[PDB]
RNA sequence: GUGGAAAAGGAUGUGGAGUUGCUUAGACAACCAGGAUGUUGGCUUAGAAGCAGCCACCAUUUAAAGAGUGCGUAAUAGCU
RNA sequence: GCCGUGCUAAGCGGGGAGGUAGCGGUGCCCUGUACCUGCAAUCCGCUCUAGCAGGGCCGAAUCCCUUCUCGAGGUUCGUUUACUUUAAG
């Protein structure tokens, strides 16, 4: 995870999922997994 | 590092800002411009940092077209002194910016790279900001 | 969208002077099969046969309504179109029959294509 | 581009019934599955024809209208044929075998790991490494498969432990 | 099926090819005599050989024409061509030599015609900047 | 639990008003097929052939193959 | 070619958990009776596989290849002792 209040897709394989009140991202590369707040 | 080489009076009032800019309401000299929406002070270091951001990302261009120059000096007292006993020393220079002011102009660079350069440099200024193109 | 109309009307101009045609199904497009088929039709005959594959119902009915209203069976799926102006095929059709039956994929066991009148057993 | 208003059909010999307003019970050749929904949905059963009907088309009504047809269709082929998840295990000494009505694992641990199926969902060992779970409901089969994987999740450096049939795992080089 | 660009210099030892010949299931030394007999017809060149194993465990070896721009280095007089594209142009090759090079690969290529073949050699020669006269 | 405390910034949250290409001569997705040849692009690695880069931006029948976006010790695989 | 005069060099250990479809090496066992300093393992010389600088070699091959060996280790089985740790009875 990367808990950062700025979440944007690093690579083009990332897609954003609006989950539980915190807009996460999910990608095949686990380094690109982050969630705000 | 933008410096007026001579000023009449090196200390002057802080001034008040209200209302839109008198001039510079439209991008006229380049083809893509950037606009202020909120009025505040912008310093030498902020102008210089934005110019380094634009020039170093674009690595090419006709020219950079800075559209504002800081003339107002602002003063500071030395640290931890009892307040009073005369106005402090001049510390730096400030360009006063009202809303509807084009800050930077760009000519000769294409669409998305101009958009990326102006976003990358508008992130380095304290004021809310909008892109604009020339009619 | 009118470029579709230009390619339609030039294919109508082709098929009006076209005398003969041969059923080829555009599935199972393996490279060695299609290169050997194209090289052997280069050996057999001229280059007049086409590689055009688009078989939507706006194309086949528009080709059929001027001439040859038997394209309802060739409406679905994908059928390449071959145009033959020079020499009446017979040994060429037997060549197509033999290289379809002795492996090297099938043709649907002769779907048939209306040269002037042909539905069954193009040989 | 719509999955909600498409038509689904009972393939053969699978009985369906509506005993309460939004509780549907389906008995196929394998067994019986019964589920309950909120009453805003509407289901009608013609002979080998099932139709779904929503009162209004809005943000979450569209979601529930799509997912109820997907759910009912998925459970009717599940009660038709059953469903399979296979699990491989990669390792030079890793073993998994069948003990009665239970499944025993020994992968790395001093104690063996016991899995006790209770819901009539079968686990079989065709080989020492390959194991299969076969069941009626996709939710329960996936839950049991995830429960087996959580005993040892696969590790990135050497491909080891429990994994699914054909999925890819990340390869990290250790020096 | 596997491909091996066997030169006429040496086909015997293990450091050049090794397991590529070893893992095919055919004896390596048992066909080196046939490889040398096929190579001596075109000796002084690098012949590609395709080794194919059928379902009946039968091994077939097919030799082909050498790759393009092999004789272009000999026509230039320099073994290694110019690695900088299209501004260092030393090899000035006549169209008669271009036609001969195309004619040597009339059977091997899948190009339509001699015009397609000279387009092929233009597309190859434009990478290292070889002048075609 | 906004109401009932607060910013630069981030987002397929949502309600309104517009603009713009495809829009049944069948779109976006889904599934089934196609993925080659010169050519293993050079030349330092006798290893690189997409696995670093001086580097082109060809032609074949293709409206499909770009000298290439991807498991891969370095090519060779169900693969995109 | 009997041999003699001024001079040499290929070369002066390998195998078996090893590393690149790559040899040498700073564990381990061996015959050693075959030389010394440095670089070289979350590594270096380096590619007909020779580890890289010099010298101690009469000096050319009995030391470059061929039954010329079993043996000093890497092994699906060891039901043939027996010990030791967790448990179906």
């Amino acid at each position: 995870m990367k808990v950062r209040p700025s979440v944007k897709p690093i690579c083009e394989k990332c897609k954003v999922i609006r989950r539980k009140g915190k807009v996460m991202v999910i990608c095949e590369n686990p380094k690109h997994k982050q969630k705000q707040g | 590092m933008l410096l007026p080489k001579r000023v009449k009076y090196r200390r002057e009032h802080r001034g008040k800002m209200r209302g839109r800019a008198k001039g510079g309401t439209e991008v006229h000299f380049g083809e893509f411009g950037i606009q202020a929406l909120e009025a505040s002070w912008i310093t030498n270091r902020q102008i210089e940092a934005a110019r380094i951001a634009m020039t170093r990302y674009m690595k090419r261009g006709g020219k950079v077209w800075i559209k504002i120059f800081p003339s107002k000096p602002y003063t500071a007292k030395p640290l931890e002194v009892r307040m009073g006993s005369g106005k402090g020393a001049p510390e730096g220079w400030v360009a006063v910016v009202k809303p509807g002011k084009v800050l930077f102009e760009i000519s000769g660079v294409s669409e998305e790279v101009a958009r990326e350069a102006l976003r990358l440099a508008s992130h380095k200024l304290p004021i809310k900001t909008k892109f604009v193109k020339r009619e | 969208a009118i470029e579709t109309k230009k390619v339609v009307v030039e294919e109508i101009a082709s098929k009006l002077k076209e005398s003969k045609s041969t059923i080829i199904v555009d599935y199972r497009g393996l490279n060695v099969s299609e290169v050997t088929e194209l090289r052997k039709q280069l050996r057999e005959a001229n280059v007049e046969f086409k590689v055009y594959k688009n078989t939507m119902t706006r194309r086949a009915v528009e080709q059929a309504e001027l001439n040859g209203l038997n394209d309802f069976l060739t409406g679905p799926n994908a059928i390449a179109f071959s145009t033959e102006d020079v020499v009446a095929p017979a040994k060429v059709l037997n060549d197509f029959a033999k290289n379809h039956e002795a492996l090297e994929i099938k043709a649907g066991v002769i779907e048939g294509k209306v040269s002037t009148v042909e539905e069954v057993k193009a040989l | 581009s719509r999955v909600g208003k498409k038509l689904l059909e009972i393939p053969s010999d699978v009985t369906v019934t509506l005993n309460d307003n939004n509780t549907v019970a389906v008995k196929g050749p394998k067994g019986e599955l019964t589920r309950t929904f909120h009453p805003d949905m509407e289901i009608k059963v013609e002979d080998n024809v099932l139709t779904v009907a929503r009162p209004s088309d809005q943000k979450e009504h569209r979601a529930l209208h799509g997912t109820t047809r997907s759910l009912l269709g998925n459970m009717v082929e599940g009660v038709s044929k059953g469903f399979e998840r296979g699990l491989e295990l990669v390792g030079v000494g890793y073993r998994a075998s069948k003990s009665g009505n239970k499944l025993v694992l020994n992968v790395g641990y001093s104690h063996p790991v016991e899995i006790v199926p209770e819901e009539g969902i079968e686990i079989e060992v065709p080989s020492q490494t390959k194991v299969v779970v076969k069941g009626t409901d996709k939710e329960r089969v996936g839950a049991i498969a995830a429960n087996i994987r959580a005993v040892r999740s696969p590790e990135p450096y050497k491909g080891k432990g429990i994994r699914y049939e054909g999925e890819v795992v990340r390869r990290k080089e250790g020096k | 099926v596997v491909k091996l660009q066997i030169p006429a210099g040496k086909a015997n030892p293990a450091p050049p090819v090794g397991p590529a010949l070893g893992q095919a299931g055919v004896n390596i030394m048992g066909f080196c005599k046939e490889f040398n007999a096929r190579t001596a017809d075109q000796a002084g060149l690098i012949i590609p050989v395709e080794i194919s194993v059928y379902e009946d465990r039968s091994f077939t070896f097919i030799t082909k024409t050498p790759p393009a721009a092999v004789l272009l280095k000999k026509a230039a007089g320099i073994e290694s061509g110019s690695g900088e594209p299209n501004r260092n142009k030393v090899a000035t090759v006549k169209r008669d030599k271009v036609r001969e090079i195309a004619e040597t690969k009339m059977p091997d290529l899948n190009a339509a015609d001699v015009e397609a073949a000279m387009r092929m050699v233009e597309g190859t020669a434009r990478s290292m900047g070889i002048v075609i006269e």
